[PDB]
């Protein structure tokens, strides 16, 4: 329980101003890998004939 | 006994940078936990292209 409660500090200098500028690079991070996750969900559309509602190639 | 005594003894350390501080912590550790989250989503997307 002790051990536990001191690796959730360790990515962040203790420093109020530095976490801040990395707060802020981790919000830049998170709307690009959401913008590639809606790109590959749009290209899903066409692709025509045919076949029957049902099949293997 | 002993392990115990010096993990405690580190942990009074931070505790000492206030309230304000365990907030950032707080903030960054769930936005680290959002994007771990999508980035596990679409490595998932991938492995179903036929």
């Amino acid at each position: 329980a002790a051990k536990e409660k001191l690796n959730s500090y360790l990515d962040l200098a203790p420093n109020p101003s530095l976490v801040k500028v990395k707060i802020e690079e981790a919000k830049r991070e998170l709307k690009a890998t959401e913008v590639e996750l809606t790109t590959k969900v749009n290209m899903m559309e066409f692709v025509v004939p045919e076949p029957s509602k049902r099949r293997l190639k | 006994k002993q392990e115990l005594s010096t993990s405690r003894q580190i942990l009074s350390s931070y505790e000492f940078l206030g309230p304000e501080f365990e907030g950032l912590v707080q903030e960054y550790t769930r936005l680290k936990d959002k994007i771990k989250d999508n980035r596990w989503m679409l490595q998932e997307l991938s492995k179903s292209l036929p």
